[PDB]
RNA sequence: CCCGGCGAGGGGAGUGAAAAAGAACCUGAAACCGUGUACGUACAAGCAGUGGGAGCACGCUUAGGCGUGUGACUGCGUACC
RNA sequence: ACCGGGAGAUAGCU
RNA sequence: GUGAAGAGGGAAACAACCCAGACCGCCAGCUAAGGUCCCAAAGUCAUGGUUAAGUGGGAAACGCGGAAGAUGUAACGGGGCUAAACCAUGCACCGAAGCUGCGGCAGCGACGCUUAUGCGUUGUUGGGUAGGGGAGCGUUCUGUAAGCCUGCGAAGGUGUGCUGUGAGGCAUGCUGGAGGUAUCAGAAGUGCGAAUGCUGACAUAAGUAACGAUAAAGCGGGUGAAAAGCCCGCUCGCCGGAAGACCAAG
RNA sequence: GAACUCGCUGUGAAGAUGCAGUGUACCCGCGGCAAG
């Protein structure tokens, strides 16, 4: 059963969070969560947040067999930015796609 | 433009007046009597040649009822009819107001748009003689 | 009577960019440089359409010279023999046959040698 | 035959619109040159 | 001291190719409590090499 | 109708041995370049080379006529600062005539990716013995 | 209902024609930046394109050499006003 | 010294 | 004469030198100048000599010398060349957008069937700044229009295919769910690409120096999911006619 | 303005990274030397 999770208007840079997210594409959740918990970047917190939300949703909507779930697609994009006196604050939009097969 | 190296109200800027903004002007012009009468004669000749003109000496309705006008129109086997008469009749004029297709005017109420637009025109002997004694 | 030019401009931009496929990034997406890139590509196509005849003639001449040298005669002598034999075979056909067949080219060179004198 | 009414040939001319394109004959400057 | 042109995306991609970090991939399971933890560090529950600590 | 184009992989290239032993350097270089480029074959194609592997023997035995026995000199830029370390052709042939033969071929051969590809096809040896005897190199003279 | 920090955000169920209508709320293209898919590249020098072009995957006349996506290589080619 | 108006003030020239 | 306002070719590239006037296309042949050892295509051509000097392939005047020059030979274009240099003659080829061969158009006349005013021949023109003349496409609005299409799917956006010398036109997949509009005319706030043109949005430099007094912090505990800069206690240190406290103004 | 941003020789509204010939160089980062 395909599962998708995302976060809206995150207080993080669009591209800084991508570095940590690159460690979740093609990696199983079992070790991905451990890597995220021990990652030093601030974006690691958001990545583990979206990962735990996605795994919880997969467990809830799906019947059973949570361990076999494999991460397939995960990507980040730039979101709305706020202007201030000239300084622009960026926002990040993270999406994680997890499916058993 | 309401407002105050160029002024912000310039046409190149936004919210500014146009370089050549149109002002209240009349597009109407003058038409000579000779050309008007010639065009009227030409259009009447074309219409009669096309066989789009039917003349009935009497086309007066007994009472001002749109039903009578509609059934009379059906009896004539015509749909697009411009009923032009020398003397306007109160009953027929009142009855024809509701039907947009059927319109009636007076002897002096002759315009090129009315003739060209309406597919067919119906007029009486009084109307034809009146127009004949008019500009013609 | 205001007229909005957005639709016309968008259509023209789409039409011009449609021919700007695969031009190393900016030139394929940026109209300002895409127009210049497509104009230059059209000029190069115009030149190369005429230069294609020259390239093909060069290739045919090279192939005919190679075949003649293989048979044991220079290109000029082979052409002279062919002309003196009342034969008007174009170089393109000779080059085409020199690769798919050899017996025919051997006969042609023999005839050219015989008619050279 | 209502729409068959058209101006007589040669009685109407749009007139060249200067300062519009390069392929319309005169190009920039409005056709008056330098 | 001023750019004469705009660097393209490809140059940025090549320059940023070395910005990727590396996963530790060195999880160590506790001898007794049996939870993965960083090698040569105290576990979250407060165990290291099986021996117990204060673990506030 | 499209003209036949040589296939870069299906072209067959054999081995032909060449030995000058007292022939003009220029003539041998010209013939070697022409035969490596495949212009002799009827299936010549500028797009893809179709030449045959050539092995050169007795490089030091090449013959040079005229005052080139002393006038001729080869120079290759040494780089860095003041890299003018030239090399007279006599010393170069005395040490390693393979360098002289290969640089002559490179100068004769067109320079470029295909130029280097064809250059790789030409091997030059000083001794008569050739270790490429397993492919049956045919004997051809020029 | 759940994850979540008793937030923010998200995912199910339902309402809802449509939630590819969710309070940032009609339709929603480019410049800008992302993931997957097909192809090329780590011995190859210059307005980066143009003709030739083997190869690399797919559907087609179920081959019959048709097109689509890329172009290793090659003759030529010193931007706009 | 600043604001609104004469004032879309006027000549060259880009 | 050329450029201005002509592309093409050759001379290493070169706006002033030589040949040479581009309607479009064709994988056909012949020639101009210039070349036939290659790069880069064509004779390693033939006849009799000169050139042994790498002159050729840079040099005067003057009496073979003159000659020394472009850091590299670097003044042969690279190799390389004793003919692959020069002189005189000859044929054979390569060689431009030049000519011819074929196909397809716009214009100019000339000639006739003279027509219904088109047709069939006909020779020729079709590079082009400024400028002039002629001929067209596309968009809003109005009459044609209470006509026609459209919830069995229109606008805008996004792909495909078919068309024409051309602005361009038509059918069609895809979210869309309410207007669009045949033909002929009239009427324009009408066709964008540079004016340091203007409003809005978005990349570069960049994860870059810096994070703004160099008085100097550290520990235990508490709130908090997250804590050195959030809070309490403790050790040390800075200012201490101040970095201490109060008034006038804000 | 856009970049697949090399040295030397020659031409050059006259010192060429984009012109012709020529030689070298696996792709991409880090700290400095400031010749342009």
């Amino acid at each position: 059963m395909e599962t998708i999770a995302k976060h809206r208007h995150a207080r993080s840079s669009a591209q800084k969070v991508r570095l940590v997210a690159d460690l979740i594409r093609g990696k199983k959740v079992s070790q991905a969560l451990d890597i995220l918990t021990y990652t030093n970047k601030k974006a690691a917190v958001l990545v583990k947040k979206v990962l735990e939300s996605a795994i919880a949703n997969a467990e809830h909507n799906d019947g059973a067999d949570i361990d076999d779930l494999k991460v397939t697609k995960i990507f980040v994009d730039e979101g709305p930015s706020m202007k201030r006196i000239r300084i622009l604050k960026r926002t990040s939009h993270i999406t994680v796609v997890v499916s058993d097969r | 433009v309401t407002g105050s190296s160029g002024s912000i109200k310039s046409p190149i800027w936004r919210s500014g007046g146009v370089t050549f903004a149109a002002r209240p002007q009349d597009h109407s012009q003058k038409v000579n009597k000779k050309m008007y009468r010639g065009a009227l004669k030409s259009i009447l000749s074309e219409l009669v040649r096309q066989d789009r003109l039917i003349v009935v000496e009497k086309f007066s309705v007994e009472a001002p009822k749109t039903k009578l006008l509609a059934q009379k129109l059906k009896d004539m086997a015509l749909e697009d009819v411009l009923i032009i008469t020398g003397e306007l009749d109160e009953n027929l004029f009142l009855a024809a107001r509701n039907l947009h297709k059927v319109d009636v005017r007076d002897a002096t109420g002759i315009d090129p748009v009315s003739l060209i637009a309406f597919d067919k025109v119906v007029m009486t002997a009084d109307a034809v003689k009146q127009v004949e004694e008019m500009l013609a | 009577a205001r007229v909005k030019r957005g639709v016309i401009a968008r259509a023209r931009h789409k039409k011009i960019l449609k021919q700007a496929k695969g031009y190393y990034g900016a030139r394929s997406r940026v109209y300002r440089v895409a127009f210049q890139a497509v104009i230059k590509a059209g000029q190069y196509a115009y030149r190369d359409r005429r230069q294609r005849k020259r390239q093909f003639r060069q290739l045919w001449i090279a192939r005919i010279n190679a075949a003649a040298r293989q048979n044991g005669i220079s290109y000029s002598k082979f052409i002279n023999g062919l002309k003196k034999a009342s034969v008007e075979i174009d170089r393109k056909i000779l080059a085409d046959i020199a690769v798919f067949d050899k017996v025919a080219f051997t006969a042609l060179v023999e005839k050219a040698k015989a008619a050279l004198a | 035959r209502l729409n068959t009414l058209s101006p007589a040939e040669g009685s109407k001319k749009a007139g060249k619109r200067l300062g519009r394109g390069i392929g319309s004959g005169l190009g920039k400057t409005g056709g008056r040159g330098h | 001291a001023v750019q004469q042109n705009k660097p393209t995306r490809s140059k940025r991609g090549m320059r940023r190719s070395h910005d990727a970090l590396t996963a530790v991939t060195s999880l160590s399971v506790d001898k007794t409590s049996g939870e993965k933890h960083l090698r040569h560090h105290i576990t979250a529950d407060g165990y290291y090499r099986g021996r117990k600590v204060i673990a506030k | 109708m499209k003209t036949f184009t040589a296939k870069p992989e299906t072209v067959k290239r054999d081995w032909y041995v060449v030995d000058a032993t007292g022939k003009t350097l220029g003539r041998l270089a010209t013939e070697l370049a022409r035969r490596l480029r495949g212009k002799h074959k009827a299936e010549y194609t500028p797009h893809v080379d179709t030449g045959d592997y050539i092995i050169v023997l007795n490089a030091d035995k090449v013959a040079v006529t005229g005052n080139k026995r002393t006038d001729k000199v080869y120079y290759h830029h040494t780089g860095h600062i003041g890299g003018i370390k030239q090399a007279t052709f006599e010393e170069m042939i005395a040490r390693r005539p393979e360098r002289v033969i290969e640089i002559a071929v490179k100068g004769m051969l067109p320079k470029g990716p295909l130029g280097r590809a064809m250059f790789r096809k030409l091997k030059v040896y000083a001794g008569n013995e050739h270790n490429h005897a397993a492919q049956q190199p045919q004997v051809l003279d020029i």
